């Protein structure tokens, strides 16, 4: 995708994450764990539902039309009837092919985008108390107990609290 | 001794292949089908009024072939013609059959109003063993076969004004005898003529005498014609032989009515979209069941499947086997 996260700097996905689309894995002194990010997950899902609902929007209802199968050879009028229908079908078949190609490219790019938004947001939250390892993982340079991890994940992590500690560990 | 926090995304064990701008096949976590490719094989009886033709074409029901008498005054949203249909009356053709079938199908009714035509100096209600009604000879219910009275067939000259506020459809015909003997026996004059007109149009038909292939006991034929008479206009019919006269008019309507050729059985269910293969659901935007449809239908495309991605790129862990 355009943002280089999914199938990019993030090596692969997590089959274990069954309660969300994007999320967090951590290691600290208390062990290791996993949690889904609801907001990113919901942003992707809402966009995908949005496009799905636009695409399946019922828009055509037709009644009496032209005949499209013929039991007799007739020539000119029938040639025209068949050509009109064949023309229509090819144009609609093209529309359908193009639609799915554009939609799917965009769905891949928007999902890649949402991964990237979460990663950049997290990075910003951590300010100077962490470093980007380059594989979607932050090395956090201080004691970050489970209350501290959950603080990062639920948007309450105050970086000032841990800054002196972390700055010291980083420039040694 | 610090901590690691890794950002990631889900994956699934069984992803689906989709098409994009750059890839003809690439794997995502889920997708949904946009092409309806199946039918139940049955035509749902709601919400459209379905009239099963059974043994009858719409034209045979219109003319009043005796085995189609059950269709008198019928109405429909969709008239269904079956491949088993047959004609069993006087052999006939309709120049521009397809147009008459179309305009009647689209009108959605066979409502017929009898009018008091006065046919001075001819015998009415002619019949044939080619078109039995009960045990004896008969004819199309909506047509009146006129022949000589005594030894004469005078010039027929009649009128019917349209003083209603709706259009009238008149169905009439011309008899083509197979021999000169038949021509003169029935109509006296050696050559007939039928002229049917309104203020702005006219149709004149000259009969041709000669054998056509023997069908249901006749080498003769009737050719069927039609004339629409608008409010304030008038019908005139003028003939010195061979007229197959109208008995009245059909009431024309406009609306959503049509006709379809299908052998699918009619069943109790609800479906907006009908194809000759049967009803199909209309939740998907495209379909590959049949280019012939009626109602609120997906659009026909050539593809039998098109997958809309409903999830991210599916990236499983690098496989160790
Ligand atoms: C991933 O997308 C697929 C579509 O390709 C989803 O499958 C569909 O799931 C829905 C909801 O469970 C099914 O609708 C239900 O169908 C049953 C009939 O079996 C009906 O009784 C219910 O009222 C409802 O309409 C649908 O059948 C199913 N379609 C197919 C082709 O499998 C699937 O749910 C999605 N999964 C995830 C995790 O997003
Ligand atoms: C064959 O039958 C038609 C239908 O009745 C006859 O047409 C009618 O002919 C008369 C004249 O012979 C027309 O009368 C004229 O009407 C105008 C307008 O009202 C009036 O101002 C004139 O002084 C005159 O009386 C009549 O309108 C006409 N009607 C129609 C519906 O066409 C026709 O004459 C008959 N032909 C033969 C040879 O018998
Ligand atoms: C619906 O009916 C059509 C038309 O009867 C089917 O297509 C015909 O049958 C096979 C298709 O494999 C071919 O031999 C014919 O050439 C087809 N006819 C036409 C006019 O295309 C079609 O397969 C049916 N579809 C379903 C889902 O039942
Ligand atoms: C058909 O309808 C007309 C009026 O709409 C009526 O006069 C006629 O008798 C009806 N005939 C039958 C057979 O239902």
């Amino acid at each position: 995708g355009l943002f280089g996260a999914i199938a990019g700097f993030i090596e692969n996905g997590w089959e274990g994450m069954i309660d969300g689309w994007y999320g967090f894995r951590h290691q600290n002194s208390e062990g290791t764990g996993q949690a889904a990010d609801l907001k990113s997950t919901q942003a992707a899902i809402d966009q995908i539902n949005g496009k799905l609902n636009r695409v399946i929007e019922k828009t055509n209802e037709k009644f009496h039309q032209i005949e499209k199968e013929f039991s007799e050879v007739e020539g000119r009028i029938q040639d025209l009837e068949k050509y009109v229908e064949d023309t229509k079908i090819d144009l609609w078949s093209y529309n359908a092919e193009l639609l799915v190609a554009l939609e799917n490219q965009h769905t891949i790019d928007l999902t890649d985008s949402e991964m990237n938004k979460l990663f950049e947001k997290t990075g910003r939250q951590l300010r100077e108390n962490a470093e980007d390892m380059g594989n979607g993982c932050f090395k956090i340079y201080h004691k970050c107990d489970n209350a501290c991890i959950e603080s990062i994940r639920n948007g309450t992590y105050d970086h000032d609290v841990y800054r002196d500690e972390a700055l010291n560990n980083r420039f040694q | 001794p610090g901590a690691t926090l890794c950002l990631g995304h889900h994956a699934v064990p069984n992803g689906t292949l989709v098409k994009t701008i750059t890839d003809d096949q690439i794997e995502v976590t889920n997708a949904t089908e946009l092409v309806q490719s199946s039918s139940t094989g049955k035509i749902c009886n709601n919400p459209h009024r379905i009239l099963d033709g059974i043994d009858c074409t719409l034209i045979d029901a219109l003319l009043g072939d005796p085995h189609c008498d059950v269709f008198q005054n019928e109405t429909w949203d969709l008239f269904v013609e079956r491949s088993k249909a047959f004609s069993n009356c006087y052999p006939y053709d309709v120049p521009d059959y397809a147009s008459l079938r179309s305009l009647v199908a689209s009108s959605g009714t066979l409502e017929f109003i009898t009018e008091g035509f006065t046919w001075t100096g001819v015998t009415q209600n002619g019949g044939s063993n080619a078109c039995k009604r009960g045990p004896g000879s008969g004819f199309f219910s909506r047509l009146n076969w006129l022949t000589k009275s005594g030894s004469t067939y005078p010039v027929l000259n009649v009128t019917m004004p349209n003083n209603d506020n709706f259009d009238k459809l008149y169905i009439w015909g011309v008899h083509h005898p197979s021999t000169n003997q038949e021509q003169t026996s029935l109509y006296v004059q050696a050559s007939g003529r039928v002229t049917v007109s309104t203020r702005r149009s006219q149709q004149t038909i000259i009969p041709n005498i000669g054998s056509r292939p023997w069908v249901r006991q006749a080498s003769s034929r009737i050719s069927i014609y039609w004339t629409i008479v608008k409010p304030g206009d008038v019908l005139v019919i003028n003939s010195n032989g061979n007229l197959i006269a109208p008995r009245g008019y059909f009431k024309m309507r406009t609306g959503k009515s049509s006709i379809m050729r299908s052998d699918a059985p009619i069943d109790t269910c609800i479906s907006e979209c009908i194809t000759p293969n049967g009803s199909i659901p209309n939740d998907k935007p495209f379909q590959n069941v049949n280019k012939i449809t009626y109602g609120a239908c997906p659009k026909y495309v050539k593809q039998n499947t098109l997958k809309l991605a409903t999830g991210m790129r599916n990236v499983p862990e690098k496989q160790t086997r």
